[PDB]
C-alpha cells in the first residue's frame, strides 16, 4: 500500500478502498 | 479531521481505515 497526500476526493480514494465501499463517513468535522 | 493530517502529510490504511463505519 502506498504512503500519500490526499486532499477531498484523493483522501476517498484511499478511504474507499480502505474501507472497500462497506461504508465511511469522509466529513472533515463532526460539528 | 484526518484531511487535516492526510492532504499536508501522507496516509495509508494505517490512517483511513479510522473514517470507515462499517
Amino acid at each position: 500500500f502506498v504512503k500519500q497526500h490526499l486532499c477531498g476526493s484523493h483522501l476517498v480514494e484511499a478511504l474507499y478502498l480502505v474501507c472497500g465501499e462497506r461504508g465511511f463517513f469522509y466529513t472533515p468535522k463532526t460539528r | 479531521g484526518i484531511v487535516e493530517q492526510c492532504c499536508t502529510s501522507i496516509c495509508s490504511l494505517y490512517q483511513l481505515e479510522n473514517y470507515c463505519n462499517s
